[PDB]
């Protein structure tokens, strides 16, 4: 494996690492679902071009749009905690426990 | 995986200071674990609070581990009978009695006595016969 | 230096990731997701990919837009953090910067480094292909073939697609 | 939500668990898990709460955090391999990573966190939706990847699943979150079989299926939630807490009950390979759940707690929507051990 | 390689003017001057305190319709293929679905606004 | 594993076809209708063996042709072609509509000295037959012997010999 | 439950993309084609058990091809043998390697 | 896992043309008379959950009750034995194709095998 491929895992896990370390804001979490979601399309896309599995060049766009089908999600969800709670912190998601 | 070779290399009964240092590192990173999900789980006040809290949880562990292995070899070489699963339930007693001390509690002494020392001696029988807590898919 | 263009842009997303992960105020962590979409669009475009690397960067673009909207909307603060106004964040910041620099130089002078894979230090120009696509752009041909060969794949995401304007219509009545 | 809207949406999740289950290509299962993601969260918060909202946003983290890391594990064996197919997975990393996203859409212990809080947040009936027909996707990729499988990670996942899902129920008072913990616990059963033999997965799945449609339903019959909620039922309608009795008393695994078929065939397939701690370690941690199950039958049944004087106008009334399925779900969770036999049909 | 001069070139022509811009004139700043505007008379609060967006919805479909603006821009190439039947159905079908969703959205009040 | 068996410099060494690009496709019509046959036993050759190694003698045969048919240009419309590739080059994309009176002129000189006529469009893009002497390669890809296959459907089926035989049912 | 409704119905859903070696627009090969054929031809019918071993030189040969980790490892030794040499100044690069000939059209 | 890879097995058929070898399931099979059983005790629970008298009430529904678990239950029988003859009839093949790994035992009576004796005293 070249070492670009290295660094495309590490900004994975580094965006992994983002998101199951919440801080107060839902948006920066989001931010890093979409940026795990950047990560897989450019680690993908390089394999696929360097394989030259033609009918695989489409598999990115596939899942840039389910990317953005979860961002939509996750955005709209935020809203809503916001509207109830006035903030997006993740503090306030705390009735359900356990 | 490294830790648990390194406590199964040294011969039973042998070289008793090497297997002490084994059980000490091996009870180590069990406390360093549980420390862990501890932090994350229950949060510490601070930065302070929760070194002194991985601090408590890795030494309490590290002195069970070197509790155990301590007596264990030492009592495998006095007796001289290096297979006997009673070494292991007597390492096993000792550190249930550590844990004891370290939570200075009696009755958390001798539960984990019998248990700790039950689960040792069961984990030796394990090893003689051949016992697998994990199975390879066979059929 | 230019021998290893794809290197650097690698690096710049990394730093990127790290600045948008060390979570500063959205606006900020927005700016990092910018740049590394555009970061990533040239490594694509390095390799052979810009209508991939161009698609990324587009959608990305306009993603991090209504981003923006929602924070200055909800994701608001008084004083908006920014990698040097906690701690915290800057924590994160510079133990992510110093991960990179590590496996960076790592990787770079030792002959094959493994952290969790093998890899090997060779400039990426290695691994290209000696071959000829003719009159063509492989990457345009495969993804047209979505239209020709994936009409389970355009149903699937198409279905989604109207389901998630449905699902995000749900969401939000708010009863 | 209008109805055929709702329609549409239970359609869309089940069809995202058809694709997880028809399709050869990775890339297809990821978009059926994406698509019963997309189409659950509403149906989540078909009631408008902010606890509704609470749980909808902690499943879709968790849920959105399992669906990258199965992406990643599925690029990496591309990387490694070059191979779309559901099949051996090539790379040791790649399964590691498949099997955490796996069972964290699974709730396999230790990402057991999010299953009491979402249950309980959401309705009885998205709760029966969310722990019986959720789970069938994971398990069924699970299974077509079990010989990929680390055994370790999978049985270590199992027993901590039950032991956590037997803990934690001791100490509910809420309906829903007992039943997540059970679902929890049961679910390590599951698993527990997997590396050994599927078929047994699959009948345990069956069998907890039936069994938790028929609690869910009961409870809505009830229109229960809390203990103390159910404990007046004995005054309105006996007949359903009597059959929630004999339904946790199966539950439990309670020989001839038909819960016990599933850990029996369970125990036999694992001592087959020389199994014999695990299973011994499982049964005997499955009491606690028993004792919970217990508890709560002592409360609706097998003790008269007081009830309200309010209850006499209920008395009147007849309850007037009818759950076609449930005496079929009943008899077949309670009464289907004889039959035991019959597990080489899904064989 | 000349993509990358060109974006060098331009930016550093608009660095070397905001740095002409912040150091060729004279400065006398004092806090007034600096002080942020609010027609005249000082401002109540912050413009950091959150701004409502009436159009949340309008952006989230936003979204999901750039999405489709992606899955769209190859058809210039595919009408090349030898399936141009299989082609146009699927083109189609894609565009019905946005307008599908378009009209869902309209007709639900979804691109009104507040 | 083994020693890969690359040629050697000599035995690759041959007379090279040194004209541009623009010059090549001026005359490329006229040159495939021309040169088709070693041309296309070398592309046969190249398609059946998969290595380039096998079919050099073939690709020496090919540039030979080539440099025949330069060769009787030079020696009967050289000024034409001249013009006719001058103009071709001046354009980026080499784009022949550009250049259709001094293709005329050229093809003109070519059919009254030579007698070469120009194929029609959609003539050099159809497969043809080529009658070679060279043996069809038994195994292009090298590939080793394949595993045999599971033994399979033995015969009929007849009731298990006592049921289910699962622990204590009889049935 | 991997319902095998695309065999049943003869309906090629998504096998079209699950191999590199299949069907491409335009007759494109994959960059391991020949490969990834022999690989599937050796390990078909014999089930996933006996492929895994019986293969196992086309499944090696086959990512070889995809990742080329091998051959990056033998170019990088050549190399710095290469470099150690220039270094102890008992090795010349040729001229046609340097830039001193005209390449091969 | 195990059956599920059979050679030959056509996908999603419930009863493959070769189970028709085998003897149906008898319709006095106990296990089917158990289903029918199944089938009466759910129309009592359908009564007594709506309410209406247990063992009296909806006759029609508790004989549809009756007909659909006896019929359901008659093809799970043939199901069950097809899989069970098929795994007896794989299970023989495997050991003639393989008698190495199935070797004969030489048979010896008990006068010529030495038990030790454990006197119980």
């Amino acid at each position: 494996m070249p070492l670009v491929y290295m660094n495309i895992i590490m900004a994975f896990a580094i965006a992994l690492a983002g998101l199951l370390m919440y801080r107060s804001h839902l948006m920066s979490s989001l931010l890093c679902l979409e940026g795990m979601m950047l990560s897989l399309f450019i680690m993908s896309t390089l394999i696929i071009l360097n394989t030259h599995f033609t009918l695989a060049n489409m598999m990115p766009i596939i899942l840039l749009v389910f990317a953005a089908c979860e961002a939509a999600l996750g955005l709209s969800l935020l809203v809503m905690v916001s509207n109830t709670y006035g903030t997006d912190y993740v503090q306030n998601l705390n009735l359900l426990q356990c | 995986k490294t830790l648990l070779h390194k406590y199964s290399d040294i011969p039973e009964g042998t070289e008793c200071h090497r297997k002490a240092y084994a059980s000490t590192s091996i009870g180590g990173a069990t406390g360093l674990i549980v420390s862990a999900y501890s932090i994350a789980l229950k949060p510490p006040a601070s930065f302070l609070e929760g070194v002194a809290r991985t601090g408590r949880y890795t030494f309490t562990s590290a002195a069970i581990g070197a509790i155990f292995g301590l007596t264990s070899c030492i009592s495998a070489q006095v007796r001289e009978k290096p297979d006997d699963p009673l070494n292991y339930f007597i390492g096993g007693c000792a550190g249930g009695l550590t844990l004891g001390a370290r939570t200075r509690s009696y009755g958390i002494g001798a539960a984990a006595c019998a248990y700790m020392g039950l689960t040792a001696a069961l984990v030796k029988m394990g090893q003689l016969e051949g016992w697998q807590v994990f199975a390879e898919p066979k059929v | 230096m230019t021998m290893y263009i794809a290197f650097i842009l690698s690096t710049i997303f990394v730093i990127g990731f790290v600045g948008f992960s060390s979570k500063p105020s959205p606006i900020y962590g927005g700016l990092g997701l910018i740049v590394s979409g555009g970061v990533g669009c040239g490594i694509v475009l390095n390799f052979g990919g810009s209508f991939l690397g161009l698609m990324v960067f587009l959608i990305y673009l306009g993603g991090m837009l209504v981003v923006f909207g929602y924070t200055t909307a909800m994701a608001t603060e008084m004083y908006p953090e920014v990698w040097v106004s906690n701690k915290t964040v800057f924590g994160a910041f510079v133990s992510g910067l110093m991960m990179e620099f590590c496996m960076v130089y790592y990787a770079l002078k030792e002959e094959e480094v493994e952290i969790i894979f093998k890899f090997n230090g060779l400039g990426d120009w290695v691994i290209y292909d000696t071959g000829d696509s003719g009159f063509f752009s492989e990457e345009a041909m495969g993804i047209a073939a979505l239209y020709s060969y994936g009409t389970w794949l355009v149903i699937v995401t198409g279905w989604s697609l109207l389901i998630g304007v449905v699902v995000i219509m749900e969401i939000t009545r708010g009863n | 939500m209008n109805p055929i809207i709702y329609t549409t949406l239970i359609m869309t999740v089940m069809s995202g668990t058809m694709l997880v289950m028809i399709s050869s290509h990775w890339l297809l299962i990821w978009i059926g898990f994406e698509m019963n993601l997309l189409a659950m969260i509403p149906v989540l918060m078909k009631n408008f709460n902010p606890r509704a909202t609470e749980a909808a946003t902690k499943y879709f983290l968790t849920q959105a955090t399992a669906s990258m890391m199965l992406m990643m594990a599925i690029i990496i064996n591309l990387l490694y391999s070059g191979q779309w197919t559901i099949t051996k997975m090539f790379n040791p990393v790649a399964m590691t990573m498949m099997t955490m996203a796996l069972a964290m859409k699974l709730g396999l212990s230790p990402f057991h966190f999010w299953v009491p809080e979402v249950t309980q947040g959401i309705s009885l009936q998205a709760g029966l939706l969310l722990l019986t027909w959720q789970k069938l996707a994971p398990l069924s990729v699970l299974c077509q990847i079990s010989q990929s499988i680390n055994p370790n990670l999978m049985l270590t996942m199992a027993m901590l699943s039950i032991l956590i899902g037997g803990w934690g129920g001791l100490n509910q008072t809420q309906l829903r979150k007992i039943m997540a913990y059970s679902s929890i616990a049961h679910m390590g059963w599951m698993t527990a079989v997997l590396p050994y033999n599927t078929t047994m997965t699959i009948l345990n799945l069956l069998i907890y299926i039936t069994m938790t449609l028929a609690m869910f339903m009961l409870l809505i019959h009830s229109s229960a939630t809390t203990t103390l909620s159910l404990s007046h039922t004995w005054n309105k309608m006996p007949v359903i807490t009597s059959l929630m009795m004999v339904t946790l008393l199966s539950m439990g695994g309670l020989p001839p009950l038909s819960g016990f078929m599933p850990k029996w065939m369970i125990i036999q397939e694992m001592t087959k390979n020389e199994s014999i701690i695990m299973p011994t370690l499982m049964a005997m941690t499955a009491l606690l759940n028993l004792y919970f199950y217990m508890r709560l039958a002592y409360s609706s049944s097998l003790t008269m707690f007081p009830s309200t004087n309010n209850m006499k106008m209920k008395w009147q009334f007849e309850h007037t929507k009818q759950m076609k399925l449930l005496p079929t779900m009943i008899v077949l969770s309670t009464l289907v051990l004889p039959m035991t036999p019959a597990l080489s049909s899904l064989n | 390689m000349n993509i990358m001069l060109t974006l060098l070139t331009n930016v550093t022509l608009a660095s070397l003017l905001v740095l002409i811009a912040f150091w060729l004139p004279q400065l006398n700043a004092y806090s007034e001057k600096t002080s942020p505007y609010e027609c005249g008379f000082d401002p109540m609060g912050s413009a950091r305190l959150p701004f409502s967006m009436k159009f949340f919805l309008v952006a989230i479909t936003f979204l999901l319709f750039d999405l489709e603006i992606a899955l769209l821009l190859p058809l210039p190439w595919a009408s090349q293929t030898n399936n141009l039947k299989t082609m146009l159905t699927m083109a189609l079908f894609l565009l019905i679905l946005l307008a599908a969703s378009l009209a869902y959205e309209w007709t639900q009040k979804g691109l009104e606004w507040a | 594993p083994g020693i890969v068996e690359l040629p050697t410099l000599e035995d690759l060494k041959v007379q090279e076809v040194k004209v541009s690009s623009s010059v090549l496709k001026a005359a490329a019509h006229h040159y495939g209708a021309q040169c088709d046959k070693p041309n296309k036993e070398f592309m046969l050759c190249r398609w059946e063996e998969k290595d380039p190694r096998r079919c050099l003698e073939e690709g020496k045969l090919v540039n030979q042709c080539a440099l025949d048919f330069f060769r009787q240009i030079k020696r009967h419309c050289a000024e034409p072609f001249t013009e006719y590739w001058t103009c071709i080059d001046y354009s980026g994309l080499q784009l022949f509509r550009h250049c259709r009176k001094q293709q005329a002129k050229f093809d003109e000189c070519v059919l009254d000295k030579l007698g070469w006529v120009r194929p029609d469009l959609g003539e050099l893009s159809k497969v043809t037959k080529v009658k070679t002497d060279r043996p069809l390669p038994e195994n292009p890809y090298h590939s080793r012997a394949r595993p045999e296959p599971n033994p399979e459907a033995e015969g009929d089926l007849k009731p298990a010999k006592h049921g289910s035989r699962l622990f204590f049912w009889t049935m | 439950p991997f319902f095998d409704v695309q065999k049943r119905l003869g309906l090629d859903l998504d096998r079209w993309m699950t191999i590199q070696s299949a069907e491409q627009p335009h007759k494109i090969p994959g960059r391991c084609h020949a490969f990834e054929k022999e690989w599937i031809e050796c390990a078909h019918g014999i089930g996933g058990i006996r492929a895994e071993k019986e293969c196992k030189i086309e499944f090696d040969d086959f990512v070889e091809c995809l990742l080329r980790q091998k051959t990056m490892k033998r170019l990088s030794a050549i190399k710095r043998q290469r470099d150690k040499l220039i270094k102890e100044g008992k090795y010349t690069p040729p001229p046609h390697h340097l830039g001193k000939e005209d390449p091969r059209p | 896992t195990m059956m599920s890879g059979r050679p030959g097995r056509v996908p999603l058929q419930f009863l493959p043309n070769e189970a028709r070898s085998l003897p149906p399931p008898k319709l006095t099979d106990p296990r089917l008379v158990y289903m029918g059983f199944l089938g009466y005790c759910s129309g009592l629970i359908d009564n007594a959950i709506r309410r209406r008298p247990v063992v009296s009430a909806g006759l029609h529904r508790q004989l549809l009750y009756v007909t659909s678990f006896v019929f359901f239950g008659y093809y799970l029988l043939k199901r069950q034995d097809y899989m069970y003859a098929l795994r007896d009839h794989d299970m023989f093949a495997y050991v003639k194709s393989h008698p190495e790994d199935f070797p004969e035992k030489d048979k010896k009576t008990y006068g010529e095998i030495l038990e030790e004796f454990h006197p119980v005293r």
